[PDB]
């Protein structure tokens, strides 16, 4: 007791050095996220320009689409396989390891690898998010400053790593609050106390968010407009939708893990069979990014469309399955990129579909498929990665439809509850658990 | 919050008419608008609803393009096109904003309604006649005046006195139909010291015929 | 679609009486709404979700019921409550409305105030000659009006119209119009309107002489 | 350890189904209880303002019945606390925080009826106290009560059900499910050691109480401010400054609350009769101001929309501010059962508006709207005094729904927590627990 | 997104006029509206701005009530009242929706604007005279024709040839003011084989004086 | 309030050329905007926040500057680039505008096509006698017109008007109208219009004799 009293009276006193460094970290992460985001956009642009000059002759451009995405994809897998194996896949599991002091933060390697590596996979049109790259580049940026200023102590190592990660998430979705919640719900050591300063994470997030705003303002990532509201006698429907996301979550996890193995065989770990496989998957994505865009790419583009009910039921099922496939191929293939955003897209589409069905079954509810779309948008993140609070807040910060809060929370919670009762596991932990075990074995 | 529906009136059987509903005093969007109608002397019957973006438009079991509910959020106006109009379509049409409590929707606010009359007759403006007490009236405490509104078609006619400033003691009787023409009279009872000393005007409006007539009741010459 | 049947199609009660009207459904419904419609005005959401009062609805009003039977109740009805009440469901689609329950007030006697009016000069300047007679503010509404041209009875060309019970004073009003041709009207001199009502054994007569 | 972690990762997020379902029953009870409380308060304020009509003629008899009514209810409040549950005084959040630390009992059989009826008195009397206090504490106790009734054994259950009851309590107070969860995981929870609190369990409880709230408070936000304007980037620095102001004032305001706690303890020296009467005086004073200057008394929710709209004059804001600083202190520090949480929202709003007004005239080129600063400051005091910024930022957001003000809101609340840290301020809830926990020793 | 401002025109000195701006193609609210004006042959000058809720209204440093900017978001219309109008107020008036990037506001979208003329000179229709080459013209490859538009007031006059079918080689010079009257000529150059063999008509229009005149250019005898 | 002064008030530059215009401020400003105004149309937000291009503005357009000196630049100025550019600030209130810079399409010199017209018979049938003279499509704009009645010079009653640069040859045009009274006009015979322009040392004379 007397101890506690001593602590209470000393609570929330973070070394000004840590706080100021959280600011520099955040600023760097944000500037980096911008640069990354811009690079991806520039490459996707160039790819577009190459098709206009070779527009005529379908088979010709269908070729250049593939090649371009393949050449960039290979360049991506290479940089990872050759100079930073850890900078493959998401990066979040990796950074989570580092917060646990169970994985190194080879920033002198990861920064340039994850950045230019993802530039290749993301810029090639693959089904990968920016979160992976930015959260990891973020943590590493956070480590880099710790090292460059020889800041000492646990608190500083854990805090600067944690803030660089949060700032990394923040600048990926322009969601400062998601960034902070991610760290304090998912990223952080899940089983023991930690010396992470929330106040320091905040500053970093703010700083990278501001950096984001200085280059992206006036254009939301996802503009869904103001959707309808949700009657209380309509809530149970969102529970059902959460129950579906909850049984599919684990399943989708098995596939990501399983596809990680199944894909490891194709190259047995061989850097050349890997780079070429990735070069194939990459080219496949840039091909689909011209014969069926909704199956390739990050997926952000189809969220507004699907929420508006502009896709037919058939097109949604197509898009869904197609995306389940392309997401798995791109992520499980170990390409540098997140599986976070892609899951938003899947949640959306799945949500819409649920919606459409709800609409016809209950005209008396005056439903609007789009509210289910938004309820589902973060529901996969809730069933697969099991970070609901961060999902719900992330969707909110991106869709700005706070009146859907109950439905969103009910779907996401239904998800995390069913994913728990069907044996699923936090995908980020399962991946770290693999890595950590495949190490001591 | 105000709903002002217009367009009603006389329509020949088999013809089509477009009812309108001007909304004001709230965000027209966000709101599901609906049409309901009441046949003379009968209950209420839902016609249809249209969500904010027009992506959903339901109707009562009707038929082809029996009803065509549209909306123009840019004009905050709701629309109802009726086709192949038959006597069953003669009724008062109400637009109503929809909403709900727990979720089982209700008709939140209703407009005044426009009347639709399916008939082969002609749109005929009323003749307004002043009803002043005979030159043998025993000027008592109160003096009852009135005006006769006759030979108009179709319903309805609104009658107000002194532009409505004289609301008390007013009585407008239900119109009686005879020979395809409507007739009604409105009686206004005012203090004997208020008339003839003061102006008592009866204002009659027949939107169908675009008619507005103001009859000044004057003591019998 | 659901069929809502409102029990008393028409009812009467003396203000201060506890009034209850029923709304039965053919199938099962929930959270039905009630609208009040006063003669001459659009329906008004009165009670919703079965028992919630809309803002501005006196607490004397209460709703209840479940499944197939619901009821709107006025714990001590007020004369201003005279109107037609429509129950509505939408717990099933499409939404449906009850036939309505017309509420009529039972008040103390009120004798009519008769007013006779000779055809306006403007009307006569068209060949028509309407002789209007108002029988304002009486109760009960059972009333007989009898016309007499030059002492002789007349029933042809006579048209009557009653108002609905008043929202505030619960009385009725009736108008009797004897329409004739200007030529027909001019060949007579004495036009009388006779009103017989519960409030008197001897009818109330009002008349005028063209002379 | 790496081998244990692997074991743990693979076992993460597996909360005993018993705990989850019980989090549900708790959330439901807390929500129903918050509705009841909220309704009781509203009913009393109603009755009181109904009395001020039967005596709206004789002004002196009026300013009298306003006072007496508030005094008689306040006294009844202070009494129930001082007599049957001393712990149910003040906020209750500190107390619940103690229980999460296993350092303070959760005498629900006492607190529930005391905190409920007691607050009903003080809140229903028009005092400057929030509902958070009563609901979060009633919430926790509701959580304990179920734990005890179902003999749910094992740390996780005790900490989880207590933490959910608390979160559900906050949620149902502001109709903010997210703020309720963030409050637990940023403030309520043990701040220095790991804990076996199931986030997923808290969620369920919050949801359940939030639904209970919605079942009875449909169609009428607690605070409707409409959609304010946006905030240009070149406008952000102004919110930093406003944060810096909340930051230096936060600690100061804490000193006053703690100081006023002592200063007021003297008037009655702990004597139940001098207390009950002192409270009766403060209560009556609030009911009085709740008729001669409403913006200085009551919960403060009412004046938020008004201030945000820019309907108060600079002078009225300063008046309201100071007056509320006084009435909040007097009501909370006096140990009356009630929160100081909502009152701080009001103070933050007012202060924020005032800042905004000044900002408007100094920078017409910024096309400012004082209201964005009102919203930015609404949770800034909760950030500088309570030091729970994330919960504040999210609470405001859930109540004012102006997400485009997120940067300004974060910048102000962060500026506040930064300046409150660098001026020696302490988490007001911790400071209160640190005192109660010390006074529990000092006397040995 | 469209901004259509009207109301401009001729106003007598010391008089007052109300300019209007009909907005469409966007949510009129959320936007700060502003007026700016450009005096003949000169630069732009801010008049004032009004926020969405009319809670703020600023004007360029100027006479206390010289300008009164108001708005009616219900009609999505902006208004600018000018008083004690003097020559300095003669100018093209533009309404502009306001916005910003980093925060240093700009005039997002401008309208075509209404011209305001402050003068006591009277509205005078123009006299259109044909400008045909003298009976001593050396019919070269191209033949220049034209028509004089003199003695009108105020601006403007639209001149087109052969109803605009003859758009190439057309030259309408800026009007010159003298003695309260405007004068301008339009020159149209056509192929020597196109005229006189073909009809070359100069069409003048002066909406102010409700004048529409067509002058046929004919060779000189 | 801030005074924005745009450097070249007027400038000419042939298509495909680095064009740069300055905008100096009396005090300090930041993130100034630029508006393009083509003859006859409303100003258009071109560049904002000192260097951001508005959606639709060709990349040949760029702007930069700081403190008290900014500039808009065109790397290879096209034809549809001819216009007046206004800089505007609002880093300080109230916002202010630059005097503007007129960007005109410099081109190949061109001698004027001179046409002289005698007063129409219709005008003379009113007492007026306007002698119109057109100097069409010449370049540069500088040009001198001199009238000569019966060989004698005349400067009274002479009015000139120049068109803005033309968008189909980038030449200028000028009209010179010598207005006289029908009586004044008739007492002379020879009316000549003389145009002196860079394209020639010897003026271009056009005339007619009333005879
Ligand atoms: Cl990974
Ligand atoms: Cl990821
Ligand atoms: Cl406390
Ligand atoms: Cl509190």
């Amino acid at each position: 007791r007397r101890q506690l009293i001593r602590q209470l009276l000393e609570r929330d006193k973070t070394p000004l050095a840590i706080l100021f460094m959280a600011a520099v970290v955040g600023t760097l992460v944000g500037l980096a996220a911008v640069a990354f985001d811009k690079g991806v956009a520039w490459l996707q642009n160039q790819r577009m320009g190459a098709l206009v000059h070779t527009a005529d002759n379908y088979p010709l451009l269908l070729t250049v689409a593939f090649l371009c995405s393949a050449v960039l994809a290979m360049f991506g897998y290479f940089l990872v396989r050759k100079y930073a194996p850890e900078a493959g896949g998401s990066g979040i599991p990796e950074i989570e390891g580092a917060l646990e002091d169970q994985r190194p933060v080879r920033w002198w390697r990861v920064l340039p690898v994850k950045f230019f590596g993802g530039l290749g996979t993301l810029g090639g049109g693959m089904v990968l998010g920016r979160e992976g790259p930015t959260v990891q580049i973020g943590g590493n940026i956070g480590r880099m400053v710790l090292d460059i200023f020889r800041l000492k102590g646990d608190e500083a190592r854990h805090t600067l790593l944690a803030t660089g990660a949060a700032a990394g998430l923040a600048a990926a979705f322009n969601a400062p609050l998601a960034g902070i919640l991610f760290i304090i719900e998912e990223m952080r050591p899940q089983f023991r106390y930690t010396l992470i300063s929330i106040k320091a994470v905040f500053i970093g997030v703010i700083m990278s968010t501001i950096m984001y705003r200085i280059f992206n303002h006036e254009v939301a990532l996802i503009d869904v407009g103001k959707l309808s509201d949700a009657p209380l006698n309509t809530l149970w429907l969102y529970l059902i939708l959460g129950i579906i996301f909850g049984i599919f979550g684990p399943i989708f996890n098995k596939w990501v893990l399983g596809m990680q193995d199944l894909l490891h065989r194709v190259h047995g770990g061989n850097i050349t069979k890997w780079v070429l496989m990735g070069g194939a998957i990459g080219g496949l994505c840039g091909l689909l990014g011209f014969v069926a865009p909704a199956t390739s790419g990050g997926g952000f583009n189809l969220i507004p469309i699907a929420t508006a009910g502009n896709f037919s039921m058939g097109m949604l099922v197509f898009i869904f399955v197609a995306r389940v496939i392309t997401t798995l191929l791109c992520f499980s293939s170990g390409a540098p990129g997140g599986i976070f955003a892609p899951m938003l897209a899947l949640g959306t589409v799945l949500g819409t579909a649920f919606g459409m069905v709800a609409v016809e079954l209950f005209p008396q509810y005056h439903l609007e498929a789009g509210t289910f779309a938004i309820a589902g948008m973060g529901a996969l993140l809730a069933a697969s990665i099991r970070a609901p609070l961060t999902g719900i807040i992330l969707v909110l910060e991106m869709t700005d439809n706070y009146q859907l809060i109950l439905p969103m929370i009910i779907t996401g919670l239904g998800a995390t509850l069913l994913a728990q009762f069907t044996g699923g596991k936090p995908l980020y932990s399962a991946i770290l658990a693999r890595t950590l075990a495949k190490q001591e074995a | 919050v105000r709903l002002l529906e217009s367009g009603g009136g006389l329509v020949q059987p088999g013809g089509s008419l477009k009812l309108s509903c001007a909304a004001s005093g709230f965000d027209y969007s966000r709101y599901w608008m609906s049409w309901v109608r009441q046949a003379p002397g009968k209950g209420l019957k839902w016609i249809g609803e249209i969500n904010p973006v027009s992506s959903t438009i339901n109707y009562t079991p009707s038929l082809k393009d029996k009803f065509i509910i549209s909306r123009d959020n840019a004009k905050d106006t709701l629309y109802l096109q009726i086709s192949k109009v038959r006597s069953e379509d003669t009724a008062l049409y109400y637009c109503a904003r929809l909403y709900y409590g727990y979720g089982y929707w209700y008709f939140d606010v209703w407009g005044a309604g426009t009347t639709v009359t399916v008939s082969s007759a002609k749109t005929t403006p009323p003749s307004v006649y002043p009803l002043a007490p005979g030159s043998a009236a025993a000027a008592a405490s109160m003096v009852t005046l009135g005006c006769l509104v006759k030979g108009y078609f179709p319903e309805p006619v609104t009658v107000t006195w002194n532009s409505g400033s004289l609301a008390a003691g007013v009585h407008t009787f239900p119109a009686v139909l005879q020979a395809a023409l409507y007739t009604l009279s409105s009686s206004v009872t005012v203090p004997s010291s208020s008339w003839p000393s003061e102006t008592v005007t009866c204002n009659v409006a027949h939107p169908a015929s675009s008619t507005k007539v103001d009859k000044k009741i004057v003591p019998r010459a | 679609d659901i069929v809502l049947t409102q029990s008393p199609a028409i009812m009467s009660a003396a203000p201060g009486d506890k009034v209850t009207m029923t709304c039965s459904a053919s199938s099962s419904v929930s959270y039905i709404h009630w609208y009040q419609q006063k003669s001459g005005t659009s329906p008004k959401r009165w009670i919703y979700d079965t028992s919630k009062l809309t803002s501005g609805v006196p607490v004397r009003f209460s709703g209840s019921g479940s499944g197939t039977s619901y009821s709107l109740t006025i714990n001590t009805m007020e004369a201003e409550d005279a109107a037609t009440y429509y129950c509505q469901q939408w717990s099933s689609h499409p939404q449906t409305f009850g036939g309505g329950t017309k509420l009529e007030i039972l008040r103390a006697d009120a004798a009519p105030t008769v007013s006779i009016f000779p055809p306006s000069s403007e009307q006569l300047t068209s060949g028509g000659a309407s002789v209007v007679c108002f029988l304002n503010n009486f109760y009960p509404k059972d009333i007989n009006v009898k016309w007499k041209i030059d002492g002789s009875e007349r029933q042809n060309g006579v048209l009557n119209s009653w108002t609905d019970q008043d929202s505030k004073d619960s009385t009725y009003s009736m108008s009797s119009t004897l329409t004739l041709t200007k030529d027909e009207y001019e060949r007579h001199n004495s036009y009388t309107c006779e009103a017989t009502h519960k409030t008197s054994t001897s009818p109330i007569v009002k008349s005028f002489n063209r002379a």
